[PDB]
RNA sequence: AGUGUGGAGAUCGAAGAUGAUUAGAGACCAUUGUAGUCCACACUGCAAACGAUGACACCCAUGAAUUGGGGAUAUCUUGCACGUUUUCUGUUUUCACGCGAAAGCUUUGAGGUUACAGUCUCAGGGGGGAGUACG
C-alpha cells in the first residue's frame, strides 16, 4: 500500500536520479537533501531574565542596541523529527496540509 | 414512433422523453432530471395562457452545464435576444 | 441460550419501578430440561389507582397552560 | 508514428459523440476517409461535412446530430467472402435490425446490405450504429 | 514495519547461506577432479 | 499493448503460443515422459503384486486413527 | 388504513394518475410502498426471496450478528424489482426487503430476434451490466431458445417476461449479491438506447404535479 | 426573454431600469473569476474587480420572471438564503409575491417522514456557496434551482444564474426589487407606465441590534 | 450546585413563555408562582427550575435570548435611491466604455470619476 | 561493495583488540584499529538499477504556479530587470468525465475496452522444492 502521492520526499518521476545525502542533526544518519525535515533557527543568546543583567552590565549594549542572536539551518531525520516534536503523525485526511 | 408489430399496432409502452440539448433518452431512475416551463406574454406585456416547456437530463445538471445548454435553446427558439 | 423480546417503555433504577411495572416468572418442564419464561408490563397510570399508580412519573414535568 | 488515417478519424468521431458535442474537426483526411463519411451520411447518423483545402492533407469538420452510438475501424482488413457476412453481423453488431458493416469492394465502398444485394465480396473497412 | 511476512528467515540471509553451500559444493567437487 | 496484430504476423503468432504452453503445468505433464516414468503402474489402470507385509499408518491431524494399509 | 404523505401517493389515491408509465415517463422516485400495488392488480405481482445470509461485527467480549435478505417482485410483463435489507432477525429482514423492491421498479424493454411476429420475446439489443467484480451479458435469441442462464440470473429474467436469451458471466460470479444487481443493471438499460425507431421527436407533456396542482393544494 | 412571439418592446431595459444598476454598483464582482461565468464578464475595472454585461443580466432576470409567471399556486416556490444579509429581503419579496420563503436542516426535501418535510416546486436561492445543502437536496427529487450568482460561483446543479453581486447588503435587497417587480407586472397586478409603488427601503437590511 | 440538567432547563424555559408578566428578578417570589403553575413530584425539582428561570429573567433584560422567541415583544421591536440621484453614479472608465455600447448609449445623470 | 598493478593515506572505518551493559552479549554504547574509503590504468555487470508503471502516435475538463525561447503594448536603475496579455518546449499542485477489488489514477492515465482490433516488443499461468541440480 502507497502511503503517500510524493513517497516522503520531493523528487517526481522525470526530475531527478539522485540527490546528495546529509548527516542528521542529533543522530547523525546519512538521509537525502530533499527527504530530511528542515527548518531554520533564529535563537536568542540568552533568556530575558539574564539578558537584563547583562545589558545593565554592558556599556555598549543597552536601549539602542540589540544583542546579537545565533543562526542555524537544521535538518533530521524522520525518526529524530518525530521524538524530538518537530514533526508528529496526522491522521489521513489531515496530511495533505502543507504550510510555508 | 416507437415498434410496430407488424400487425399494425404499437408494441412499445412509454416511448420515453429526449434531452433537448444532447438528444439522449432520459431514464425512468434519473432523478436529477428537471423539466421547466416559460410563460408566454402578450404584446402589452401580460402573460399569454401558453406555456413553453424544455427538459434537462440529470447528467449535464451535474457537469455543471446545464446554464450554457438552457442559453442556446432560448436563443433558437427565439425566446431570448442574443444582442 | 437466553432471547428477550421487547416493546415500549421500560423503567429500571431507582425505587419507583417497583411500583409502575408487574413482574412474573416460572419454571416449564420440556422432555429436555427446565425453562425460564419472565414477563414485565409497564403500567399506564390512572386517577383511581387500581388498574395503575396515581402519582405521575417521578421525572416528569408539565406546565399547566393560562387561561 | 501514425499507421492508420481511417482509424485516427473514427475514434475521433466516437470520442466527440460521447462527450456531446456538436462539430468535429479531423485531421488528416484522405480519399477513403471521405467515403467512410458518405455512408454514414446517406444512413442519416451524421449531418453535413465540410472540406478545407490546404495544400497537403486537408482537414475536415463534421455536424453530429447526437444520433451516432459508436464508429470504429477494424485492423487488420479481413478479408470477407458472401457467405461471411452472418458472422461478421453477429460477431460486432448490437443485433440484426439495425447497425452497418462497411466494406471495401470492386464495385466500391459500401455497406453489407447493399454488397450482398450485389452479390459481392471484399474487406472490412469499419462499423457504425 | 516496512515488510510484510517472509517466512523462513531474512530472505538475504538465506541467500547467503545458499551462497556459502555452492562453494563448498565447488570444492569438494574440484578436489575429486 | 500486450499482442502483435500485422495481418502477416502468423509465425511470430505461431512461436510465442508453442513456448507459452509449456508453462501450463498440466500439458507439460502430457506431453512429457519424467511422470510416466516416475508411475509406479506404468501407466495404467490397474497393476497385480505380492504382499510383503502389514503396516498401519497414523493419520494426519487433527483426525486420529490407524489406517491400515499393506506394501506390495 | 394508508395515509399518503408525498404528493404523488395522493394523486395515485386519488386516480389522477393511474398506469405506472406516466410515473416511469417523468422519472420521479417512489417512496411509499402502496403506490406500485395500487397500480398493478394484486393478482399479478409476483414476489420472491432468493438469498438470505448473515454477516458479523467484532466485538469485545463476542461479536454480533446480523441478516441479510433479497427480493425481487414483477409481474412477467416487462416491470422488474430489486430490494435488499438487514435486520436483527430473519423475520424483519425478509419483511423489510419486501418493500424495498417494490419501490425500485423499473421498465424492460423488449423487442425481436429477425421477423417480428406476434407478441415480442427478447432483448432487442446486446446489453452489459457490472456490479463488483461480476458482470452480466445478454444476447438476443432465437424463438425457440429459451433462457439460457445460470439459476440465479434466470429467475430474474423469468419475473421480467424474457422468452429467448443468451448469457454470459464474466468474473466471481459466486458472490450472490453482485450477481443479482449485475443482472438487475443489464436490463434496466434496454430503456436507454437509442435506436433508429426512436428518431422523431414527439410533443411535450405536462408534469402530473402541474396538472393537478390546484387539488393539491386543496388536499393539505 | 425580452423576445416576444409578437413583435414588442415592452420587455426590454429602459434607461431608468439601468439607472439603479450603477447606483448601487450591481455590476461590479469580486477579483477571482470561475470558469464557468466567464461569458458574463466584459473586462477588468481598477483594483481587479470584474464588471458584468447589463444586457445579458437583464436578461437572464427578466427569463427567471417569466419562468416564475405561469406557475399557480405561488407557495410552490421557495426562497431560501444562508447569507444574513438577504434574510429580510427573501421576506419582503415573499409578502408582496406570495411564494414560500426561508433563511438549513439536511434532509428537509428527503426526510419524508420529518415534521417539516416540504417538497416545493421551484428553489431560488441567494448564494449557491453557501447554499450548497440546499441547491445539493433538490438534485435528488427532480427541483430546478435559480440563484444570484457572482464570478465565482460553481454553477453545479443550477440551472438558470443570474449574473450579479450577491455580497453587500445593497445589492442583495437592490436585486430582489426587480424580481418582484417583473413578475407582478407579468400577471397583471400593475401597469407598465405608472411607477412601482414600493421603495427599495423595506427591501433594504438593517442590524438587529 | 452544578450543572442543570435538560429536563429542568426544559421546564424552565416552558414556564418563560408561558407566565413571562407573573415573574421577576426574586427568587422567593418566582418560587411561589412556579409551585401553582406546574404539577411536579419532586420538590428539589422546582427550586432548581425556579432557580433557572430567575437566571433567564435576567438576561432577558438585558437582550433577547436564544430559543425563548417570547412573540410578544418581538413583534413590537420588529415593527418598530433619490439620495444617489442627486449625487450622480459617476461610474469608472471601464464601464463608461461599456455603457454607450448598449441600444441606449449613456445614460443620464453620469459622470466619471 | 569486490579483484589486479602502481600512487596516496587527513577523516571515517568491515576484521581484530580493550572497557562497559547482560543470566549469557560473541551485539546495540565508549576508546581504538587493518583491509578499504581518494587517484591512474585494467576487470566485474549486480541493486527496493523504483514511477515496483516498455517504446512511438491520437483525443481529453478547470484554475494555479514554475524553468527556457519568442511576439504585442505600466514600474525602476542608468543596456538590464520588472508589469499585462498571447505562444512553443519542459516540469509540478488543486477524487474532471471515466476507470478500478479497493487503495487509488485522471490533458502528466491506471481514461477513451464484453459497444472487446493504431503499431512493435519483453514477461506470467496455485504455493513450495528453487534459481537449486546437471550441462
Ligand atoms: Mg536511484
Ligand atoms: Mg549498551
Ligand atoms: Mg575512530
Ligand atoms: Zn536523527
Amino acid at each position: 500500500t502507497t502511503k503517500r502521492r510524493n513517497h516522503g520526499r520531493s523528487k517526481p518521476a522525470h526530475s531527478r536520479g539522485r540527490v546528495k545525502p546529509i548527516h542528521c542533526f542529533n543522530c547523525g544518519r546519512l538521509t537525502p537533501k530533499d527527504k530530511a525535515v528542515g527548518r531554520f533557527v533564529v535563537r536568542r543568546m540568552l533568556d530575558a531574565a539574564s539578558a537584563r543583567d547583562v545589558a545593565e552590565a554592558s556599556p555598549v549594549y543597552g536601549a539602542n542596541f540589540p544583542m546579537p542572536r545565533l543562526y542555524m539551518k537544521q535538518r533530521f531525520c524522520i525518526a529524530c523529527a518525530i521524538h524530538s516534536r518537530t514533526v508528529r503523525a496526522r491522521p489521513v485526511g489531515n496530511r495533505k496540509i502543507r504550510y510555508t | 414512433i416507437g415498434m410496430f408489430n407488424e400487425e399494425g399496432e404499437n408494441v412499445d409502452l412509454y416511448i420515453p422523453r429526449k434531452c433537448h440539448a444532447t438528444t439522449t433518452l432520459i431514464e425512468a431512475h434519473d432523478h436529477a432530471a428537471v423539466q421547466i416551463s416559460i410563460a408566454n406574454v402578450g404584446p402589452n406585456g401580460v402573460i399569454n395562457g401558453t406555456t413553453t416547456t424544455l427538459c434537462i437530463a440529470g447528467y449535464l445538471r451535474s457537469q455543471g452545464e446545464s446554464d450554457h445548454a438552457i442559453n442556446h435553446i432560448t436563443i433558437d427558439r427565439g425566446i431570448m435576444r442574443i444582442k | 441460550k437466553s432471547m428477550t423480546f421487547r416493546d415500549g417503555y421500560m423503567i429500571k433504577s431507582g425505587t419507583a419501578h417497583k411500583s409502575f411495572v408487574d413482574s412474573a416468572c416460572r419454571h416449564c418442564y420440556m422432555r429436555a430440561g427446565c425453562i425460564g419464561v419472565k414477563v414485565k408490563i409497564m403500567l399506564p397510570g390512572d386517577s383511581t389507582g387500581r388498574n395503575g399508580p396515581s402519582e405521575p412519573l417521578p421525572d416528569v414535568i408539565t406546565v399547566i397552560e393560562p387561561k | 508514428t501514425m499507421m492508420s488515417v481511417l482509424a485516427n478519424a473514427l475514434r475521433t468521431i466516437a470520442s466527440a459523440e460521447r462527450r456531446g458535442k456538436r462539430q468535429v474537426l479531423i485531421r488528416p483526411s484522405s480519399k477513403v476517409v471521405v467515403k467512410f463519411l458518405q455512408v454514414m451520411q446517406k444512413h442519416g447518423y451524421i449531418g453535413e461535412f465540410e472540406i478545407i483545402d490546404d495544400h497537403r492533407a486537408g482537414k475536415i469538420v463534421v455536424n453530429l446530430n447526437g444520433r451516432l452510438n459508436k464508429c470504429g475501424a477494424i485492423c487488420p482488413r479481413f478479408d470477407c467472402a458472401t457467405t461471411d457476412y452472418e458472422k461478421w453481423m453477429k460477431n460486432i453488431l448490437p443485433s440484426r435490425q439495425f447497425g452497418f458493416v462497411v466494406l471495401t469492394t470492386s464495385l466500391g465502398i459500401m455497406d453489407h446490405e447493399e454488397a450482398r444485394s450485389r452479390n459481392t465480396g471484399g474487406k472490412v473497412l469499419g462499423f457504425f450504429y | 514495519g516496512t515488510v510484510s511476512r517472509p517466512r523462513g528467515m531474512r530472505p538475504k540471509w538465506h541467500k547467503k547461506r545458499i551462497k556459502r553451500l555452492k562453494l563448498r559444493r565447488r570444492r569438494m567437487r574440484q578436489r575429486s577432479k | 499493448m500486450t499482442k502483435t496484430n500485422g495481418q502477416n504476423a502468423a509465425r511470430k503468432l505461431v512461436r510465442l503460443r508453442c513456448r507459452n504452453r509449456w508453462a501450463d503445468k498440466g500439458w507439460k505433464r502430457a506431453h512429457t515422459f519424467s511422470a510416466r516414468k516416475a508411475n509406479p503402474f506404468g501407466g495404467s489402470s490397474h497393476a497385480k503384486g505380492i504382499v510383503l507385509e502389514k503396516i498401519g499408518v497414523g493419520a494426519k491431524q487433527p483426525n486420529s486413527a490407524i489406517r491400515k494399509c499393506v506394501r506390495v | 388504513e394508508w395515509v399518503p404523505c408525498t404528493k404523488l401517493g395522493r394523486l395515485v389515491k386519488a386516480q389522477k394518475v393511474t398506469s405506472l408509465e406516466e410515473i416511469f415517463l417523468f422519472s420521479m422516485p417512489i417512496k411509499e410502498h402502496q403506490i406500485v400495488d395500487t397500480l398493478i392488480a394484486e393478482g399479478q405481482l409476483h414476489d420472491e426471496m432468493m438469498k438470505i445470509y448473515p454477516v458479523q461485527k467484532a466485538t469485545s467480549a463476542g461479536q454480533r450478528t446480523r441478516f441479510k435478505a433479497f427480493n425481487v417482485v414483477g409481474d412477467c410483463d416487462g416491470h422488474i424489482g430489486i430490494g435488499a435489507r438487514v435486520g436483527k432477525e430473519v423475520s424483519l429482514a425478509i419483511r423489510a426487503s419486501m418493500i424495498a423492491a417494490k419501490l425500485n421498479i423499473v421498465p424492460v424493454r423488449r423487442g425481436y430476434w429477425g421477423n417480428k411476429i406476434g407478441e415480442p420475446h427478447t432483448i432487442p439489443m446486446k446489453v452489459t451490466g457490472k456490479c463488483g467484480s461480476v458482470a452480466v451479458r445478454l444476447v438476443p435469441a432465437p424463438r425457440g431458445t429459451g433462457i439460457v442462464a445460470a439459476p440465479v440470473p434466470k429467475k430474474i429474467l423469468e419475473f421480467a417476461g424474457v422468452e429467448d436469451v443468451y448469457t454470459s458471466s464474466r468474473g466471481k460470479t459466486r458472490t450472490h449479491g453482485n450477481l443479482i444487481m449485475a443482472t438487475f443493471y443489464a436490463l434496466r438499460k434496454t430503456y436507454g438506447f437509442l435506436t433508429p425507431d426512436l428518431w422523431a421527436d414527439t410533443e411535450p407533456s405536462r408534469d402530473p404535479t402541474d396538472e393537478h396542482a390546484e387539488l393539491l393544494a386543496e388536499m393539505t | 426573454m425580452s423576445a416576444v412571439e409578437s413583435g414588442s418592446k415592452v420587455l426590454r431595459m429602459k434607461e431608468s431600469d439601468a439607472q439603479k444598476l450603477l447606483a448601487m454598483r450591481c455590476h461590479i464582482g469580486t477579483r477571482n473569476q470561475s470558469s464557468a461565468m466567464k461569458k458574463y464578464i466584459y473586462g477588468r475595472t481598477a483594483e481587479g474587480s470584474h464588471i458584468i454585461d447589463v444586457h445579458m443580466m437583464w436578461e437572464k432576470l427578466i427569463l427567471a420572471a417569466r419562468v416564475i409567471a405561469a406557475v399557480e399556486n405561488p407557495k410552490d416556490v421557495c426562497v431560501c438564503s444562508s447569507r444574513l444579509y438577504g434574510t429580510r429581503a427573501i421576506y419582503k419579496f415573499s409578502q408582496h409575491v406570495g411564494t414560500s420563503f426561508h433563511g438549513f436542516i439536511p434532509g428537509t426535501f428527503t426526510n419524508q417522514i420529518q415534521k417539516k418535510f416540504v417538497q416545493p416546486r421551484v428553489l431560488v436561492v441567494t448564494d449557491p456557496r453557501t447554499d450548497h445543502q440546499a441547491i445539493r437536496e433538490a438534485s435528488l427529487v427532480n427541483i430546478p434551482v435559480i440563484a444570484l450568482c457572482d464570478t465565482d460561483a460553481p454553477l453545479e446543479y443550477v440551472d438558470i444564474a443570474i449574473p450579479c453581486n450577491n455580497r453587500g447588503i445593497k445589492s442583495i435587497g437592490m436585486m430582489y426589487w426587480l424580481l418582484a417587480r417583473e413578475v407582478l407586472r407579468l400577471r397583471g397586478t400593475i401597469v407598465r407606465s405608472v411607477p412601482w409603488e414600493e421603495k427599495v427601503d423595506l427591501f433594504f437590511y438593517r442590524d438587529p441590534n | 450546585g452544578k450543572i442543570r440538567t435538560k429536563t429542568v432547563k426544559r421546564a424552565s424555559r416552558q414556564v418563560v413563555e408561558k407566565y413571562y408578566s407573573k415573574l421577576n428578578f426574586d427568587f422567593y417570589q418566582n418560587k411561589r408562582v412556579i409551585m401553582d403553575v406546574t404539577i411536579a413530584e419532586s420538590k428539589k425539582l422546582k427550586n432548581k427550575i425556579a432557580g433557572y428561570t430567575t437566571h433567564i429573567m435576567k438576561r432577558l433584560a438585558r437582550g433577547p435570548v436564544r430559543g425563548i422567541s417570547l412573540k410578544l415583544q418581538e413583534e413590537e421591536r420588529e415593527r418598530r435611491v433619490d439620495k444617489v440621484i442627486q449625487s450622480g453614479v459617476s461610474v469608472d472608465k471601464k464601464t463608461m466604455q461599456m455603457l454607450q455600447r448598449l441600444e441606449i448609449g449613456v445614460p443620464r445623470r453620469v459622470k466619471r470619476a
